[PDB]
């Protein structure tokens, strides 16, 4: 199961030595095994024996065939979507950076737009810790 | 300790410890994209050597038109026992 195609395969091997049994005659028809079947080899004498069963299933798709996907602008470090431009909210709102108390968190600022949609492909979280005097302080390094 | 037992506890220190937080990855859905059928077959076989059969059903979508092909063939060791069928079917379609 991958991307292109489907593929179900199953095989079975079946071997015996079943040679005892090919050489029975039919005392109704007063004519053997392979008398009656006109088959020698196997039959006859019987000769080592065997049955193959193959099963294939094979289904081919196209990696793309129908593709409808939401269409996205990627300038440089933002993502822009033109959403559905429906004037009944505000145009855009600006949220600056916030200083959250008790930590060192720096969260920046963001640009929300109602018409279109603007995201930020890098978002930064400055280092932080806590103040614990003789304390296994946890220091969280910056991360992108 | 020394006031209880007149024996001081043996000063540990543990020093820094680094912990590692894996990348994490979140992958969320962007559009769909449903492949086009092209080809379905479908094949089974039997063999021994008392009865040998095929069956092999073909179903193809070329431009706008299905084609359908069966094969069926079986042989034995009795002579009314092998035959072969075959089966072409195509099925354009243009507007309806």
């Amino acid at each position: 199961n991958d991307q292109e195609k489907a593929h179900l395969d199953i095989a079975g091997s079946l071997e015996g030595h079943l040679r005892f049994l090919k050489n029975i005659i039919l005392p109704v028809y007063d004519k053997s095994l392979w008398d009656f079947l006109k088959l020698d080899v196997t039959t006859s004498i019987g000769r080592r024996q065997h049955l193959r069963v193959s099963t294939a299933f094979v289904y081919t798709k196209n990696p793309n065939g129908y593709s409808f996907s939401i269409p996205v602008k990627v300038l440089a470090d933002k993502f822009i979507i033109p959403g559905l431009k429906l004037n009944d909210l505000n145009s855009v709102l600006v949220m600056p950076t916030f200083h959250v108390p008790f930590t060192d968190l720096q969260v920046p600022s963001c640009k929300l737009d109602f018409r279109e949609i603007q995201i930020y492909k890098k978002l930064r979280t400055s280092s932080f810790a806590l103040n614990l005097p003789t304390l296994p302080e946890v220091k969280f390094p910056e991360v992108d | 300790a020394n006031k209880i037992a007149d024996f001081e506890l043996p000063t540990i220190i543990v020093p820094e410890q680094t912990i590692e937080i894996p990348s994490i990855k979140f992958s969320v859905p962007a559009g769909i994209v449903i492949p086009s059928f092209q080809a379905l077959t479908a094949r089974f076989e039997v063999d021994s050597p008392v009865y040998n059969a095929t069956w092999s059903a073909s179903l193809k979508n070329k431009a706008d038109y299905v084609e359908t092909v069966l094969d069926s063939t079986c042989s034995s060791t009795v002579q009314f026992l092998e035959y072969e069928l075959n089966v072409l079917g195509t099925h354009k379609i243009e507007d309806g």
